[PDB]
């Protein structure tokens, strides 16, 4: 109903937008042409969305029809919002704290929310590019480390934690990682792995010192890279060798799955992040765009762009993960050939893959006494495909044992690898420019001391804070705290948003704006949306993942050396110690909310 | 050609000699920091 007084004394009138226009450049660096500014904008996106994320336990725990519903999802939440952003910055020509300051400052409370979801996000995509980075380092060479266990000091075999694991597994867990046992032990310093992480923080300082104007001269390579390395690694994928029955398996569902609810709120939280609405990224492009500018179709261009980007994705993940069990089969029928042969001294050539069984059977019925002491394996294909990975593995002891059976070796790890720095990058480029706006337009420092320096402090802090991951146990501190990235606070600032600009903000406002600068009046769709339909999903979800989340199942996957069957699982459950560190990253924006409203209301009403 | 208990044992490979890794760290690294000084330059430069 709008009961805010004085709506019109702080927002820009329509006048002082036709003064302010063309006169204004100062501390507002123009874009150039705006394909670049939806070139930056879709690769962030892309970038964000798709590394560590989508392929991540999300894609491989559905195992193939997890997708469907989440493209559908879009529809219901991506298009609607994500027009409601990409012009509140476009009118008011200010974002981040600028949008909720002078609009209803009684809350203010979206703005510190988004730096601190902003700032724990980067906090461990620097340590995932860190990675990323160092195992790029280790290329360049025909020998790659993860191909071969490394002999022990007995000069004549190789120890036993790579013995009974896979060589990649051991190269990534103990010469990279270093991992602990627990998570209550803490190792050494890992100096290699802090100094690549400083590494990191460097370049990524290089790349962007000044702003919009670095940021846009590496964009125009950094979001072209990876689409023109994955068309040439998807064709590269289909010329292999039992290649297309991942695909293949991808597209064939499985209706139980669908049935349970959980691959939705998977689905829903997986498009919030991928899209990457509230935030404060995507104000912070738009504020400094014409106010003619086109706003409604390069949105669907970009969400179109990102959709099939997607697809095609996980496409060539499929493609990989089919080649790969494909050869594990025919490895495995190898061996059970072998061992019947050895025992039976069989002519070598005449128990192929097409008679083994009926041979098989023969042989056993010939004597028996000596064919029970053969031992054979029951492997068969559309179960070497369903095994996936509990995490962070399917791009470093998955993808890398792919490509050591592969002619060019070296040179495709080492294109692969620059893929995912640079999708890292533009993710990093976004979720900087996110975290350094609002500090300067906080104005919490003088005119002194630029941006030069502003950017050099903060990056500092960044590194310094940084540390912790670097320690043995680190990656499982990790383990606990992306399962809280997509977590309540930033679902309570989405349902903030769009109720916060149909209720307090003049709908009727904004249908003007759209008509003045714009026009092509929106669909009845968009406005009902607006209004409801689209704002009650992500309640009723949140509901029911606070209906789910009663049912504690917290456990962090351990490498456990000393443990019977080593190369397996290990489930401990989690030490209350960190129990209260829930209490300390989630739950702290309601205490904020509520006080300043209060206060007004005992001062004034 | 196995003798079934006779194993072979005198194969012991070592290419890398030093860590090629850490060549390929100092070059980037010195390229990076020559892109910090070109950039502090042209933005002290830039009046
Ligand atoms: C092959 O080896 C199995 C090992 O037991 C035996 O098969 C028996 O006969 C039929 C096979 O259809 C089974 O119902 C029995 O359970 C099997 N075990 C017995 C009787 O102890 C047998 O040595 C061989 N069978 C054939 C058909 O060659
Ligand atoms: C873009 C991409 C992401 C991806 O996800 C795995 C992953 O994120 N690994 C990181 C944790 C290093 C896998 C593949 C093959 C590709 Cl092409
Ligand atoms: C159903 O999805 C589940 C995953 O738990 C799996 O057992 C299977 O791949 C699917 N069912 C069939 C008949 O394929």
């Amino acid at each position: 109903v709008l009961p805010n007084p004085g709506l019109d004394a702080r927002i820009p009138s329509l006048a002082e937008l036709e003064t302010i226009e063309q006169e204004e450049a100062s501390s507002r660096p123009k874009w150039d042409n705006k394909a670049q500014y939806m070139l930056t904008c879709l690769g962030f996106c892309v970038g964000l969305g798709n590394v560590w994320r989508f392929p991540y336990l999300c894609q491989s725990h559905g195992g193939g029809a997890f997708m469907i519903p989440f493209l559908i999802l879009l529809v219901l939440e991506g298009i609607p919002l994500l027009y409601l952003e990409f012009a509140i910055g476009q009118r008011l020509r200010r974002g981040s704290l600028g949008v909720w300051s002078s609009i209803h400052p009684a809350l203010k409370g979206l703005g510190l929310a988004s730096m601190l979801t902003s700032f724990m996000v980067g906090l461990y995509y620097n340590t995932i590019i860190s990675w990323i980075m160092w195992y790029l380092f280790n290329s360049f060479q025909e020998p790659l480390p993860w191909s071969d266990c490394p002999l022990n000091e007995n000069q004549t075999g190789y120890v036993d934690e790579c013995a009974r694991s896979s060589p990649v597994d051991y190269f990534w867990y103990r010469e990279t990682l270093n991992i602990s046992t627990s998570i209550s032990d803490s190792g050494s310093i890992q100096w290699w792995m802090l100094l690549c992480l400083a590494c990191a923080w460097s370049v990524l300082y290089m790349c962007t010192i000044r702003g919009i104007e670095t940021t846009g001269k590496a964009v125009y390579i950094t979001s072209t890279l990876p689409y023109v390395v994955l068309t040439i690694f998807l064709i590269r994928g289909l010329t292999l060798k039992g290649a297309t029955n991942g695909i293949v398996f991808l597209f064939t569902p499985n209706v139980t799955e669908l049935a349970q609810p959980d691959t939705w709120l998977d689905a829903g939280a997986q498009v919030f992040f991928s899209f990457s609405l509230a935030f404060g990224g995507l104000i912070s492009f738009s504020s400094y765009n014409s106010v003619h500018n086109n706003c409604e179709k390069d949105s669907v261009i970009v969400s179109i762009i990102n959709g099939f980007t997607s697809v095609y994705v996980a496409i060539v993940v499929y493609s990989v993960i089919g080649f790969r069990a494909t050869q594990r089969y025919d490895d495995c029928f190898s061996t059970n050939i072998l061992t019947l042969i050895n025992g039976f001294d069989l002519p070598e050539g005449n128990v192929t893959q097409e008679n083994f069984v009926d041979m098989q059977q023969r042989c056993n019925a010939s004597d028996p006494a000596a064919y029970a002491q053969l031992v054979f394996q029951t492997c068969d294909i559309n179960a070497f495909l369903s095994e996936a990975v509990e995490g962070t593995g399917l791009a470093f002891i998955v993808f890398t044992e792919a490509i050591t059976k592969m002619p060019l070796s070296p040179l495709w790890s080492v294109l692969f690898f620059i893929m995912l720095f640079c999708l890292g990058l533009s993710s990093m480029f976004g979720n900087m420019e996110g975290v350094v706006v609002p500090l300067q337009d906080l104005r919490v420092i003088p005119p002194k001391w630029p941006k030069e320096v502003l950017t050099g402090l903060i990056c500092l802090g960044t590194f310094l804070i940084g540390f912790i991951f670097t320690l043995n146990s680190g990656q499982y501190w990790l383990s606990l705290l992306d399962s809280y990235a997509g977590s309540i606070p930033l679902l309570i600032i989405a349902f903030c948003e769009m109720f916060s600009v149909v209720y307090v903000y003049g709908v009727d406002r904004f249908n003007k704006d759209i008509e003045f600068m714009i026009g092509h009046k929106p669909n009845i769709f968009w406005q009902v949306t607006w209004r409801v339909v689209s704002p009650l999903l992500m309640l009723i979800i949140f509901l029911f993942f606070f209906v789910v989340e009663v049912s504690q199942e917290l456990t962090y996957s351990i490498w456990d050396p000393g443990y019977e069957e080593f190369p397996k699982s290990q489930k401990i459950s989690y030490p209350n110690w960190v129990y209260v560190v829930v209490v300390i990253v989630a739950g702290v924006p309601s205490l904020t909310i509520p006080g300043y409203a209060i206060y007004k209301l005992i001062r004034n009403h | 050609l196995e003798f079934l208990g006779i194993q072979p044992t005198l194969g012991p490979p070592n290419q890398p000699p030093v860590s090629i890794w850490l060549i390929v760290f100092g070059v980037v690294m010195g390229v990076i920091v020559v892109g910090i000084v070109i950039l502090i330059f042209t933005g002290i430069r830039d009046r």
